[PDB]
């Protein structure tokens, strides 16, 4: 519900403290998710002067053109 | 006249050894050209159990008994 502690269990927010350490939004696929990327995670961080990227650990072929970092 | 009688005899044992092709073989195939596709239409169902990430309690057959096991 929050950034410190959230409602589920996959998703981590990191927040940052200080003007120079970064966010990070952190996804775990799990349950429903596929077997073959049933412990992969899909992460979202933002640097600290403001640009949001995307990157993940899942198979080259399962990553779209929109997160291939 | 006892020449026809055993003109039909001789005919008998002509016909009534007739042989017999090795049928097996039809039979054994096409019992296993059902299995296939028996076991191939749980596929889908493996398979769909497999990309939910469900378990192997929680994948639920529609399999029904069959006069082969296999």
């Amino acid at each position: 519900s929050t950034a410190a502690v959230t409602g589920q269990t996959g998703l981590t927010i990191t927040y940052p403290a200080s003007a120079t350490e970064s966010a990070a939004i952190q996804g775990t696929f799990g349950n429903s998710a596929a077997i073959k990327i049933k412990n992969q995670t899909l992460t979202w961080t933002r640097t600290p002067e403001g640009a949001w990227s995307c990157a993940t650990t899942v198979e080259a072929k399962f990553k779209p053109a929109g997160c291939a970092s | 006249t006892l020449i026809e009688l055993m003109i039909v005899v001789a005919i008998i044992g002509i016909l009534a050894a007739i042989a017999i092709p090795q049928y097996q073989n039809y039979i054994a195939k096409s019992q296993v050209s059902r299995v296939m596709s028996e076991t191939g239409s749980l596929k889908t169902v493996i398979e769909t159990c497999i990309l939910d990430g469900k378990t192997a309690a929680n994948c639920e057959l529609g399999w029904t008994n069959s006069n082969l096991l296999g």
